[PDB]
């Protein structure tokens, strides 16, 4: 019963130009990470999972396929955090199932071929986007991570790199689960991906909500109002990302650090 | 609202007959997605003033199919399901507007 997996062919071709594509971006947000996080502890190493959404509403090409942009985006920042030395770098993919593409103690993203294999097992075809499992399993991930690192403290961050869209009851669902990883220490950080050749109507930014009151007058919100998390950034160009994830975590840490 | 029972919801996009999109895509509930309700929520979107309502009918597209659906069921999302539709949410469902007087 294994997933479908992309030709590997494609998989090395995706990851090379990809590579090309992105690797000035991936410079610039090296350099600022390195700032940002060799500083404040790295005796501190990180430990970070890049989530991927792996559901077909990243297949709409009238939001122009979020997809393309996620794994561009996973490229660009995988290669990224593969310079710094700092640590380990995993990813997950989520749908109806989660999935390790790629354990915390795998190869690093030093070859094509590690970086195609992870390529390979996205496909956008889903056909729910269950973020309460990603979360849940997430944050189990982690903690089984710190148990095996006491038994023999890290940073621990997930980025979730996905379209954002879930129904509105979830929203409410994911605030216990972001609790609960906050309580661990778990750093969340929500990548949009709301590609800006979007068909007009179809954005993110431009999605209502309806609800009906006790009298049936219907009266309009708009989708992001409820969005549980606290920490996120909306991408409508594969350029925009090294600035805003640089800003939102130097931000962040300058908060901490008080 | 409560796990054991909630229904959820879909995003619809709303065309007029020459097949344009009328407004924003937008959330519904399963349990307000009423004809009449999807009708006074159409008219909202475009900020006509109450009194001001046009009565729609609407025509489901199934996604997935060419195949589009004339008459409005007692359950939308039952409807949905049976043509193998089974997340809506994950799919934008287009809905034909017939302004009606
Ligand atoms: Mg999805």
């Amino acid at each position: 019963l294994k997933r479908p997996l992309r030709d590997y062919g494609e998989a090395l071709e995706m990851w090379s130009t990809f590579q090309t594509k992105t690797q000035a971006l991936s410079q610039s947000l090296s350099s600022q990470l390195r700032l940002i996080l060799t500083g404040s502890g790295i005796k501190r190493a990180y430990q970070i999972l890049l989530c991927v959404d792996d559901s077909s509403s990243m297949s709409d090409d009238n939001r122009s396929t979020a997809g393309n942009l996620a794994l561009e985006s996973l490229v660009m920042v995988a290669r990224a955090l593969t310079v710094l030395e700092a640590g380990q770098i995993g990813v997950m993919g989520f749908g109806t199932d989660v999935f390790v593409a790629h354990a915390l103690t795998d190869p690093p993203f030093t070859s094509q071929d590690a970086g195609a294999r992870v390529l390979q097992q996205f496909t956008f075809r889903q056909d729910s986007t269950d973020m309460v499992l990603l979360l849940r399993r997430t944050i189990d991930h982690f903690r089984e991570a710190r148990l095996i690192q006491a038994s023999s403290d890290l940073w621990q961050l997930a980025l979730i790199l996905s379209d954002g869209l879930v129904q509105s009851r979830d929203h409410a669902r994911l605030r216990p689960l972001l609790r609960e990883a906050m309580e661990q220490r778990v750093m969340v950080v929500f990548i949009v991906m709301d590609d800006a050749r979007s068909r007009k109507g179809h954005s993110v930014l431009e999605l209502k909500e309806a609800r009906f009151g006790p009298d049936g007058v219907p009266v309009i919100h708009r989708y992001l109002d409820s969005f549980p998390f606290p920490y996120y950034l909306i991408v409508h160009h594969l350029e925009d990302l090294p600035g805003a994830l640089a800003a939102l975590l130097r931000t962040w840490f300058a908060e901490v650090n008080s | 609202h409560p796990m054991a029972t909630d229904l959820g919801s879909f995003k619809a996009n709303f065309i007029d007959s020459d097949g344009n999109q009328m407004t924003d895509v937008v959330e519904i509930n399963f349990a307000d997605a009423t004809e009449k309700n999807i009708s006074n929520l159409l008219n909202t979107l475009l900020g006509r003033d109450r009194e001001e309502f046009t009565p729609y009918r609407f025509r489901i597209h199934i996604p997935g199919k060419d195949l589009i659906i004339d008459q409005y069921p007692n359950d939308l999302l039952s409807l949905l399901q049976k043509h193998g539709v089974t997340n809506p949410f994950e799919t934008t469902i287009t809905l034909s507007a017939e302004p009606q007087a």
